[PDB]
């Protein structure tokens, strides 16, 4: 289908913990497959995907020198927001930033995206036309005005619009064994009563590798929703990931109910009832 | 703009008491990244707990993985606990295994 | 590939 890349960069401020500590972390279609880390003592722990170490040390030691001068930026962004905020040197703050490309199934590149936060709320963004800006408050305005002067939403977009979806391409290609793994879940039905009149059926998604998937209780084939309680997909630790979901039918009436499970791994999506 | 963490206790692989397995906590949402977490054995710090490489979400929460190998029995307590800025006083989330 | 930046918020 359609893919991204994102690029998600965390800077946060330790003044006596240290000193600052940088993190880029890199996504393609939701799979990371670089990681970049100022605290990281040795690359067993700066992971990477196959064919990353594909590349050579001449990506990654270039890499590794635009993470460290990208770092010289950030740290005078944390010291003008500092300014912009009248912060006390002794507080630690968090800038942080989402950036990348969506492409379509060729790759028409559809859309760029850049936005920057700091202490986790919305500070400024790159609209659309990858050529104008939202800020969010007088800081973000003072932002903005510096890098309309000096033109910065150029190079972003030159960035977005080439740099970005060719190198995502070549990501796709290299790497499309990793990326579309797609493990299917296994799937089964808990009961558990709570009064005389009722129990709660609860329907288990487990092992499935890609995060997304859908989960569906329904009553005599209609979707159902708030007697249905969803938690949210976690992961298993092996690579893959769980999730559940419950409603609480009238005791008795349980054969009406049955749980859908859609998921890329899985040829059809799988209907489930609960079997005493 | 701070967020308060979420937790979700639960294992890697179906309970079997007896059999060894997987004691997860999964913190999420949570905005100022610096926290604190253990998983406890009837109220009693695990030594041996290690957690995931901190990441963020399209929202700007982090979220962390706390494991540990364990094996389950069914006179034993298990739980997380959690202590963030957010949280008044560290915040304890019993393991369910049906859960 | 990372972008290179620059131009300090």
């Amino acid at each position: 289908g359609s893919h991204s890349m994102r690029y998600f960069d965390t800077a946060m401020s330790r003044p006596g913990r240290g000193e600052p500590r940088f993190i880029s972390v890199g996504y393609v279609d939701d799979t990371q497959f670089v990681r970049f880390d100022s605290d990281a003592a040795s690359p067993r722990m700066e992971p990477r995907a196959p064919w990353i170490e594909q590349e050579g040390p001449e990506y990654w030691d270039r890499n590794t020198q635009i993470f460290k001068t990208n770092t010289q930026t950030d740290r005078e962004s944390l010291r003008n927001l500092r300014g912009y905020y009248n912060q006390s040197e002794a507080g630690s703050h968090t800038l942080q930033s989402m950036y990348g490309c969506d492409v379509g199934p060729d790759g028409r590149l559809l859309r760029g995206h850049n936005q920057y936060a700091y202490d986790g709320k919305d500070y400024i963004a790159l609209n659309e036309d990858l050529r104008s800006w939202t800020a969010a408050d007088t800081a973000a305005q003072i932002t903005q005005r510096k890098w309309e002067a000096a033109r910065v939403a150029e190079q972003d977009r030159a960035y977005l619009e080439g740099t970005c979806v060719e190198w995502l391409r070549r990501y796709l290609e290299n790497g499309k064994d990793t990326l579309e793994r797609a493990d299917p879940p296994k799937t089964h039905v808990t009961h558990h009563p709570i009064s005389d009149h009722e129990a709660t059926l609860r329907c288990w998604a487990l092992g499935f590798y890609p995060a997304e998937i859908t989960l569906t209780w329904q009553r005599d084939g209609e979707d159902q929703t708030q007697d249905t309680e969803l938690v949210e997909t976690r992961p298993a630790g092996d690579r893959t990931f769980q999730k559940w979901a419950a409603v609480v039918v009238p005791s008795g009436e349980e054969q009406r109910y049955t749980c859908h499970v859609q998921h890329e791994g899985l040829p059809k999506p799988l209907t489930l009832r609960w079997e005493p | 703009i701070q967020r308060t963490p979420k937790i979700q206790v639960y294992s890697r692989h179906p309970a079997e008491n007896g059999k060894s397995n997987f004691l997860n906590c999964y913190v999420s949402g949570f905005h100022p990244s610096d926290i604190e977490v253990d998983l406890l054995k009837n109220g009693e710090r695990i030594e041996k707990v290690e957690h995931s490489d901190l990441s963020f979400s399209k929202d700007w929460s982090f979220y962390l993985l706390y494991y540990t190998e364990f094996t389950p029995t069914e006179k034993d307590e298990y739980a997380c606990r959690v202590n963030h800025v957010t949280l008044s006083q560290p915040k304890i989330v019993k393991w369910d295994r049906d859960m | 590939e990372l972008r290179s930046r620059y131009w300090a918020i």
